[PDB]
């Protein structure tokens, strides 16, 4: 989203000067103050947060439900899941195994 | 197919063929008619055809931000010359085209 | 800043959500319509996409040219101005003009009736003109401003200005070479 003036076309901006916020231009006194909210953001960027608690981290996260891979089935690999990039793109799901001298880890 | 309905009929009035404009606004919404803010002046050259209009502006109703208005006014126009201000008063009276 | 943290993950309530948004941003102060903070509905800053221009409430469609004509017929019957443009050269020779093979313009043609509009089954249009059918089609849609007015010059001077109205769509008007060839084969 982003606004231009009736007035004079160009670009708004965001200010307080008073008793209340408002929506200004840069060339000429137009100007909207703003009484109510508006729902619509520029979707910021911050980078890929992989190491947040790398490592076996707490353990509040246990859950019960898991599955079991189909050629040998050891009892060592609890489930989980990820994401893509943004806030409107899908999750992804990774099984991967894990116990020596082979290359495992299924999609 | 046959011709169905409206067959409706044609005809050219030449009562205007010199004195027709068509003005058109790229930066305005159609919705946004011009007609209610009252016009003030206008001009216009035959050849090379070019118009120029001035256009008034309310400074009382609080969408106006009077001391950015007279700040520019400040700017624009002399102090106390006045003499051929492009506004009467110390903020903005008018806009052009 | 903090270092020891126990994360939890058990679910939580969805309401709880909405309670704690309301509270934080719907504690409404939009009673405080005081004089130099009042709006004028009319004079809103606006979205970009001239057809969507209603980012903050209260609280183009598919068209055919036989569509728009019939709907100005049926539905509205008031008067209206339209904006169409013609081949470059009409069927007509220059009347007594005395001509370099100059193209006929509707500036040297006389007033009264030039023709008919023909509307036929399935909606297919055209512009009977004399011996020859040209087609017709809508042009680009338009979202701005276009002001039909008139200049009165009435003096070396100074003259007078009078709008006459605003323009809500356009027509095409094209010759029909298939049907040129198919009457007269080369
Ligand atoms: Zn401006």
């Amino acid at each position: 989203m982003l606004l231009f003036c009736p007035g004079c076309g160009n670009g708004l901006i965001v200010e307080e000067g008073q008793r209340c916020h408002r929506f200004s231009c840069n060339t000429c006194p137009y100007v909207h103050n703003i009484t109510r909210k508006v729902t619509n953001r520029k979707y910021p960027k911050l980078k890929e947060v992989d190491d947040v608690l790398g490592g076996a981290a707490a353990w509040e996260n246990v859950d019960s439900t898991a599955e079991s891979c189909p050629k040998c089935e050891h009892p060592r690999a609890y489930f989980m899941q990820l994401q893509t990039r943004s806030a409107d793109e899908p999750m992804t799901t990774f099984y991967k195994c894990c116990n020596a001298q082979c290359g495992h880890r299924w999609r | 197919d046959d011709p169905v309905v409206q067959e409706i009929d044609v005809y050219l009035a030449k009562s205007l063929a010199e004195k027709l404009y068509l003005f058109q606004y790229p930066v305005r919404p159609a919705s946004m008619t011009y007609d209610d803010i009252p016009h003030l002046s206008a001009k216009i050259k035959p050849k090379q055809q070019k118009v120029e209009l001035e256009m008034a502006i309310d400074t009382l109703n609080p969408n106006y931000c009077r001391s950015k208005g007279e700040q520019i006014a400040l700017n624009v126009d002399g102090a106390c010359a006045d003499e051929t201000s492009t506004y009467s008063s110390k903020l903005m009276d008018k806009q052009t085209f | 800043r903090p270092e020891v943290i126990q994360s939890h993950s058990i679910f939580e309530q969805g309401p709880a959500e909405m309670m704690k948004k309301k509270g934080n941003w719907d504690k409404t102060v939009d009673v405080s319509d005081m004089g130099p903070s009042h709006i004028i509905n009319i004079k809103k800053e606006k979205r970009e996409t001239d057809e969507e221009t209603k980012q903050i409430l209260r609280m183009l469609p598919k068209d055919v040219s036989v569509a728009e004509l019939l709907r100005e017929l049926s539905l509205t019957k008031e008067e209206e101005l339209l904006f169409l443009q013609l081949p470059d050269t009409l069927p007509g020779q220059p009347p007594t003009q005395d001509i370099a093979e100059n193209a006929c313009t509707l500036a040297d043609l006389t007033e009264g009736q030039v023709g008919k509009l023909l509307i036929r089954k399935s909606g297919r249009v055209q512009l009977l003109l004399g011996k020859v059918t040209l087609d017709v089609t809508m042009g680009t849609a338009c979202s701005f401003l276009q002001e039909l007015v008139s200049v009165g010059l009435g003096d070396s001077r100074t003259g007078e200005m009078t709008v006459l109205g605003h323009v809500k769509h356009k027509l095409v008007c094209s010759p029909d070479f298939e049907s040129l060839l198919d009457h007269k084969h080369r």
